[PDB]
């Protein structure tokens, strides 16, 4: 039995820096969800998601959910820096009753929801240089109203268009107005997208409406960190190997507890 | 390929109580489930999206929960206008199997019906058939017993009845019973009556006519 | 607002092909999907299949090759077809507006809600042909009155198939009206009764007409009732 037929049942906080999501998913903390304020600028070598995690903000979705989840996991850092964009002619800091922060109507802490200014929301030409030597990760969104009335009162534009572009890439999104089942008393949605701006490349935003603007970038280096889903508690112990069923000593050359591992782990074999 | 099961099947609960309807699944669904409100002769309405996520026009007294295989709905204070019959879907796999349904009973007003009787019209008698109609109006519980007597002969196998669904304004039912007889059997006898026995009836009630 | 209206036959002979048609009111299309479900007598709702606005359908595997659903945005109508129908297909069919979403908290699979519904089109699959009903008066006799409250009705007897719609005084009399669900007697025909409770003082004054429509048998009947 060089295979450890049963695991510890708990995950050791050592040596790998373990960050428990608890009531938060990585994406909710990435966007900044009211209950996820305590995850800002917080690093991790391994980030454990829980089955009990929800979202308590303004409903959204991500088309390529698996790419963005693996980006933030590989970097191991939620450190963003706020950059001052030039949002002349628009109303900033849009709030909603479905995203309650500090017992008040708020929004995602890292997203700026843009509405019209005096019923005029111009075409926006915005440039961001990225003078650094490391890949920036921008998180932006597109709001899908429920009616043509809602589209008009929010952006003063029946057909909004958004075109996030760099010297290398070019993304265009079109809103989708329509009646949608209420989510926490909200029939509207938001579509989340991401854009990597490489060093020396320029970020260009051309928008006419329905834009959930980003407030900053994130630092990505595709490091050693990763992400795992588990329900085993986090205990006070030291163990090189970590599995969704708990920590595991790495003294035996094989293992069958789970095919997902992290760190100095024995090679997996089946039952 | 993939089914569910909703418990209970049909339960009565008084006005102002608190009822819980549970939908059991074959496999864990997380929150890929929904609930609807289906009334008599009306289009079913959405109550719950995902879990505990309410629709427009739904009071806060409705509230659901649950995860995995077990989900419940809870009406904090039952109101008569709700009533209806309630289902659950399995929105996780492609068959989209729906729940069996759970009947909700208001069970609040307790009263006996005002009973009427109608003889066969001569238009129908000339056609060779006699249909006597005994009417029961505004009454609860649904459980009633209407017996037919032809010259004091207990009738069976020649009568049908149907009960209206709960009129939410008064939370009462109405019952109609149609005794069918041939023309030859109708004019051969004299006394016809419908004997009503019911919880709200202190004594069995009988309404009769005496020609035929 | 948004409403749906199923339209089609009320009776289909066995082994034929059903064809109903739902209608779009005043709502945008785009991401909506369009499903129908058939309510059995009491067996429980069964899901049939649903098409995207692009036109990509998926059946319910219980119906192996029996369902073919279509879409046409020019008329804002979309129909569903059931081939080789048998007696097991008697049901009450609905059309509903489904919305396909990926909720934020859990991305694991798709959600689906039937936001808008239609009232229903009763469909029977049987070999017996249609027949018009006979409306006999339920005359409000003196024995049919209790303490100043009289009741009168109309006996709609012997018809096929369901349903029938009964109104009073061209719809001008609704209070106290109780139209009971029909019963299937031994002759294979339906029969119900529609009564109304009125003040007994208005018997010698008000004229009471009951109006019945039967879409299958293609008959429209007016019948005023006076006691005697
Ligand atoms: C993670 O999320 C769960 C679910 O929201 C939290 O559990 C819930 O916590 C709240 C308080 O934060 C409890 O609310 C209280 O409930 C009692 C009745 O039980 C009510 O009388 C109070 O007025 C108040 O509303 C709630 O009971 C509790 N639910 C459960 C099932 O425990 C949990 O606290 C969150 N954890 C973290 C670390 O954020
Ligand atoms: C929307 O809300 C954000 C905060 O959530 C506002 O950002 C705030 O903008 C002001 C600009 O007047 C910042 O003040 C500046 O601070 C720097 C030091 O960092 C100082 O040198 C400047 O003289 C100025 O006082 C403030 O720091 C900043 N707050 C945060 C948290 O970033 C934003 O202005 C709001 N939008 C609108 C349209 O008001």
């Amino acid at each position: 039995e060089l295979v450890q037929n049963s695991s510890i049942g708990e995950i050791c906080d050592s040596p790998h820096q373990i960050l428990d999501g608890e009531n938060c998913t990585l994406i909710d903390a990435l966007l900044g969800d009211p209950q996820c304020d305590g995850f800002q600028n917080k690093k991790w070598d391994l980030f454990v998601e829980r089955s009990k995690a929800y979202s308590n903000c303004y409903p959204y979705d991500v088309p390529d959910y698996a790419s963005l989840r693996s980006l933030v996991a590989s970097s191991g850092t939620l450190e963003f820096n706020n950059e001052s964009f030039n949002w002349n002619g628009v109303t900033q800091n849009g709030t909603s009753s479905a995203c309650i922060r500090r017992s008040n109507n708020s929004f995602f802490s890292r997203l700026n929801w843009l509405t019209h200014l005096n019923f005029k929301y111009p075409a926006l030409n915005v440039t961001m240089p990225n003078n650094e030597q490391f890949d920036k990760l921008y998180i932006w969104g597109v709001h899908h109203p429920v009616t043509d009335k809602d589209q008009i009162f929010l952006y003063a534009q029946p057909s909004g268009r958004i075109t996030v572009s760099t010297k290398r890439s070019q993304q265009a999104v079109i809103p989708n107005i329509g009646f949608r089942p209420r989510i926490r008393n909200i029939p509207s949605r938001i579509s989340i997208y991401w854009t990597i701006v490489k060093p020396g490349d320029i970020l260009l935003i051309n928008s006419t409406g329905n834009l959930i603007a980003p407030r900053g970038y994130f630092k990505i280096r595709s490091g050693k960190s990763s992400i795992m889903r588990s329900d085993a508690p986090i205990g006070k112990c030291k163990s090189e190997c970590i599995t969704p069923n708990g920590s595991i000593p790495n003294d035996k050359p094989f293992q069958n507890v789970n095919r997902i591992t992290y760190g100095a782990c024995p090679r997996y074999v089946k039952q | 390929d993939i089914q569910m099961t909703q418990s209970p099947s049909s339960v009565s609960a008084s006005l102002g109580d608190r009822v819980t309807l549970t939908c059991r699944a074959s496999q864990p669904i997380r929150s890929y489930l929904n609930w609807y409100q289906h009334k008599p002769g009306l289009a079913p309405k959405l109550l719950v999206y995902a879990v505990s996520n309410l629709q427009s026009g739904v009071p806060s007294r409705f509230s659901g929960s649950g995860s995995g295989t077990d989900f419940t709905l809870t009406v904090s204070s039952l109101q008569p206008e709700d009533f209806a019959t309630y289902y659950c879907q399995q929105s996780y796999s492609t068959p989209y199997t729906f729940g069996q349904g759970t009947r909700l009973e208001i069970k609040r007003t307790v009263a006996a019906p005002s009973v009427f009787i109608f003889p066969p019209s001569d238009e129908q008698l000339k056609s060779g058939t006699a249909s006597v109609v005994c009417l029961l109006n505004n009454f609860y519980p649904r459980e009633a017993k209407v017996q037919w007597k032809v010259d004091n002969a207990l009738q069976s196998g020649n009568s049908q009845e149907s009960v209206t669904e709960q009129d939410s304004k008064d939370s009462t039912y109405s019952l109609s019973s149609t005794l069918t007889l041939s023309k030859a059997d109708y004019e051969k006898h004299k006394v016809y009556a419908c004997e009503v026995t019911h919880q709200g009836l202190s004594s069995p009630v009988t309404k009769s006519f005496n020609r035929g | 607002q948004v409403q749906l209206q199923e339209s089609g036959p009320g009776l289909v002979k066995p082994s034929e092909t059903l064809s109903l048609t739902c209608t779009v009111s005043g709502g945008s299309l785009s991401i909506y999907y369009w499903s129908w479900v058939r309510q059995s007598p009491g067996k429980g709702l069964e899901w049939i299949g649903y098409i995207s606005n692009s036109g990509s359908p998926t059946y319910h595997p219980s119906l192996k090759s029996r369902v073919t659903i279509s879409l046409d945005t020019s008329k804002s109508q979309f129909s569903l077809k059931l081939t080789s129908v048998t007696a097991a297909d008697t049901a009450l069919y609905f059309c509903a507006r489904g919305v396909l979403e990926q909720l934020a908290p859990d991305f694991d699979s798709y959600y689906y809600g039937m936001n808008v519904w239609g009232q229903g089109t009763t469909v029977t699959v049987s070999g017996a042909s249609t027949k018009g009903p006979s409306v006999f008066p339920l005359a409000p006799s003196s024995k049919s009155t209790s303490g100043g409250t009289a009741a009168l009705g109309c006996l709609v007897k012997d018809y096929f198939p369901e349903p029938v719609t009964v109104s009073w005084n061209s719809g001008a009399l609704t209070s106290g009206v109780h139209t009971f669900p029909a019963v299937l007697q031994s002759s294979g025909l339906y029969s119900l009764s529609s009564v109304v409770t009125v003040p007994s003082s208005s018997l010698g004054t008000q004229t009471y007409i009951c109006n019945v429509n039967h879409k299958p048998s293609n008959t429209k009947v007016d019948k005023r009732v006076e006691p005697k």
